[PDB]
């Protein structure tokens, strides 16, 4: 019964891993959830509203898997926060 | 992360382990799990002979991340000079 539960939040977490909640000056455009933090992010919990934001800001003007006691997972979502601000701060200078 | 959060349970350890090698697994689990959280870092005869693969490697890898990333040695001597 742990190589089913590992099978349905494979599938149940694709949704959700091809999008933090939005809204409609910038400090309230995107903010996080305090409830909905899955408590084992809850290290990165800043990386990543900062890494989709820094997204926005540029297109709006012109994999990953649960592994328990490794942290391939905490590690590439660094990998890319990491790329996220080099395409906008480059696009500012 | 050193001094607290690891006990070495008296009660709990089999025959079969010398007391002496189970203060060899309680300082090779600390030196991994130490190595991730604060370091912020990631990656019988048979049976001795892997307690000690285990800790002839993890040990000397932590004292390499410790001095590369954090210069542990170059604070001695400077705190030495100055503080000295």
């Amino acid at each position: 019964a742990q190589e089913l539960c590992l099978y349905l939040t494979k599938a149940a977490s694709a949704p959700y891993f091809e999008v933090v909640e939005e809204h409609e000056y910038w400090d309230q455009r995107y903010t996080i959830v305090q409830q909905q933090i899955p408590s084992f992010l809850q290290k990165m919990a800043d990386k990543i509203l900062s890494t989709g934001k820094y997204l926005n800001v540029v297109r709006e003007c012109g994999e990953i898997i649960y592994t328990l006691k490794e942290r391939a997972y905490v590690e590439q979502i660094e990998k890319a926060f990491n790329y996220a601000s080099k395409v906008l701060l480059d696009f500012l200078m | 992360l050193w001094h607290d959060k690891y006990t070495l349970r008296k009660s709990m350890i089999p025959s079969f382990m010398t007391m002496d090698q189970s203060r060899k697994v309680l300082l090779i689990g600390k030196s991994i799990n130490f190595l991730h959280q604060v370091c912020h870092d990631q990656t019988e005869n048979a049976f001795q002979g892997k307690i000690d693969a285990a800790y002839f490697e993890t040990s000397k890898y932590l004292l390499d991340v410790l001095n590369k990333k954090y210069s542990l040695l170059d604070h001695m001597q400077a705190m030495r000079r100055y503080l000295l």
